[PDB]
């Protein structure tokens, strides 16, 4: 249990690591065209 | 033991849904302008 658990956190912070560029490249996209 | 991790995979995702609901908002304010 411990393991399969330790896994989908690991998944799911790549995820959010993802994310979290992903936001910041279309928060600078938008905010230049707006521009 | 396991409450710890099922306690954080609860937390991380619910990170992931508010970044997912973010980038669908921003990538829709930027079609909106490039278009």
């Amino acid at each position: 249990k411990v393991k399969q658990l330790k896994a989908k956190v690991e998944e799911l912070k790549s995820k959010l690591w993802h994310l979290k560029n992903k936001v910041a490249r279309l928060k600078k996209k938008n905010a230049e065209c707006k521009a | 033991e396991v409450k710890q991790l099922e306690a954080e995979v609860e937390e991380i995702e619910s990170e992931v849904w508010h970044l997912e609901n973010e980038v669908a908002r921003l990538e829709k304010e930027n079609a909106e302008c490039e278009a």
